[PDB]
């Protein structure tokens, strides 16, 4: 079980790990987090109680270095940070435990959702789509655009997401225009699975960083992210089987913990209604198809 | 964006464009079967591709056979269109390819546009318009080619005779879309009004009577007249 200390907390502030959250008051006693399983990526993000606009955060792996929050007065944000010096570390986190001013990562034991939500990310990945590679960890926030957006201004900040586009030259064949643009499995199997990510776990892994980006950050570009990777597998008609059981499972898991009042504005009802209910894969989507019409029938 | 009436006069400026219209593309009779069942039987068709500035009307004619052994043929027809069109474009010389491509009903935007992807500097746009360009079968020497067309064929036609000679695009466009409306409306009388006079012919090579200007407002009048009657004949007015 690993820890992220943080220095103090000068501003009030919501504070997020994972799909948990708590409010620290200004100035409140607060070090940190303790207990966070290792083992998976994780993401700490930020809404300060003055300015809810900026959602802001960090993922990481604890696995890949010692990493504390110091609230920086002049750029006004909790910053992460890594503290290369292992042996003032562990002595900054033993004392702040004593002292119990750590809140504990609160994981139920019958509880897979992060586990879940989080699959097929690797922090190796998020560090290609989040370009700053200075750091271990990877800053998103709620303003961020896409590669993509930008040709449609500063590509430092990017979100280098993979450019998926129904009607361009990369996704249909000269001679294949109506084949490939009803039918994208040429698309989705030799372009972007082939040719790009290589194996589905990779673009699984994207898939589901985008989702978490709309959803802890609300980022316009990672919900079109999200809803272009599944449109993509819900338009091929030769989809791998096990590919459509796991995506299955994947969105049906991003369903159950999307809040209930922000399905508004995260829920694409036209990718929607078209995968569950037009598309090749209509009949393919058991469980995913099961949740949405119990928990959001007003979107179909 | 779309074209309506705002910007009507666009289609006859200096920036080649064309219309295409693909609703005389895949066309049937219906007949019973002898089980007493209903089946279809394919006729030849036609792109109506048309230079509203010079009036080229680029007519594509669609053989029966290509839709052998086809699924789904209202949907291929739209691919069949577009697929044709940008055969046209990639035939030409750059200067003579279309700026601009209005499509007469949205469902050709997304097969024209996935079949143009290749010239991203042609722009497809719909209309707002409710253009009568289907009845360009109700045009004899039209009509005549493409039931006669025992192969895919291109025939290049003027659809404005000479009248330019004469009148502008603006007037010439006018002129034919208030002569197709009327064949649209009601055939027969449309069709009665164009040659109640032997004495005013069709050249060889026209597609409608040589009218004089003063021949021409008459019938103009007398196509309106029509299609206000046919309005009220039809609503009760
Ligand atoms: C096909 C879009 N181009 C035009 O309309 C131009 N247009 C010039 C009058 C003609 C005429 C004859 N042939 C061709 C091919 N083009």
């Amino acid at each position: 079980m690993n820890t992220v200390p943080f220095t103090s907390a000068p501003i009030e502030v919501t504070i997020g790990i994972d799909q948990y959250s708590f409010n620290v008051k200004e100035n409140q006693p607060f070090h940190g987090i303790k207990d966070i399983p290792i083992g998976h990526v994780h993401v700490i993000h930020f809404q300060h109680a003055d300015n809810s606009s900026m959602r802001y955060g960090y993922w990481f792996d604890c696995r890949m270095g010692n990493f504390y929050i110091q609230y920086d007065p002049k750029d006004g944000l909790y910053k992460m940070m890594e503290e290369r010096d292992g042996a003032k570390f562990e002595n900054i986190v033993h004392n702040f435990k004593e002292r119990q001013m750590m809140v504990s990562y609160p994981k139920i034991d019958e509880d897979d959702t992060w586990y879940n939500l989080t699959e097929f990310v690797q922090m190796d990945k998020i560090r290609k789509i989040v370009r700053k590679d200075e750091n271990q960890f990877s800053y998103v926030d709620s303003s961020m655009t896409t590669v993509q957006e930008n040709e449609l201004s500063d590509p430092a900040h990017s979100l280098n997401y993979t450019v998926i586009n129904f009607k361009s030259r990369e996704a249909i064949r000269p001679g294949h225009e109506m084949e490939d643009f009803l039918d994208k499995s040429y698309y989705l199997n030799t372009v972007m699975l082939q040719g790009i990510f290589k194996n589905s776990s990779n673009y699984f892994g994207e898939l589901q960083f985008a989702f978490l980006n709309a959803m802890f950050f609300g980022n316009y570009g990672s919900s079109l992210q999200w809803h272009a990777m599944i449109e993509l597998i819900c338009s091929s008609a030769t989809v791998p089987k096990h590919m459509l059981d796991k995506l299955d499972e994947i969105l049906y898991y991003q369903i159950k913990t999307l809040p209930e009042q922000y399905s508004d504005i995260l829920l694409n009802e036209r990718v929607w209604n078209i995968c569950l209910y037009s598309s090749f894969q209509k009949n393919s989507l058991h469980n995913t198809e099961k949740i949405m019409e119990n928990k959001y029938p007003e979107l179909l | 964006g779309a074209m309506n009436s705002s910007n009507y006069a666009e289609l006859f400026n200096n920036d080649i464009k064309l219309f295409v219209d693909d609703t005389n593309v895949y066309r049937v009779t219906v007949h019973k079967t002898f089980e007493g069942n209903v089946a279809t039987k394919a006729i030849n068709g036609c792109i109506f591709t048309l230079n509203p500035k010079t009036g080229h009307l680029f007519l594509k004619i669609i053989h029966t056979s290509v839709w052998a052994g086809q699924k789904r043929l209202s949907q291929l027809a739209k691919w069949k269109t577009a697929e044709e069109v940008s055969a046209l474009v990639r035939s030409l010389p750059k200067e003579e390819q279309p700026k601009q491509i209005i499509v007469t009903r949205k469902a050709m935007l997304d097969p024209l546009e996935v079949h143009m992807l290749d010239f991203p500097n042609i722009a497809i746009r719909p209309t707002e318009l409710r253009l009568p360009f289907s009845a360009a079968m109700s045009i004899d020497k039209l009509s005549d080619v493409v039931m006669k067309a025992t192969e895919p064929q291109m025939v290049l036609f003027n659809i404005y005779d000479d009248w330019l000679d004469r009148i502008s695009s603006y007037t010439a466009f006018s002129r034919l879309t208030l002569l197709l409306r009327a064949l649209k409306t009601n055939e027969e009388s449309a069709k009665m009004i164009l040659l109640s006079d032997p004495t005013i012919t069709i050249k060889s090579y026209h597609l409608w009577p040589s009218f004089t200007d003063e021949q021409w407002i008459t019938i103009e009048s007398q196509m309106r007249d029509l299609i206000l009657t046919e309005y009220g004949r039809k609503y009760n007015v």
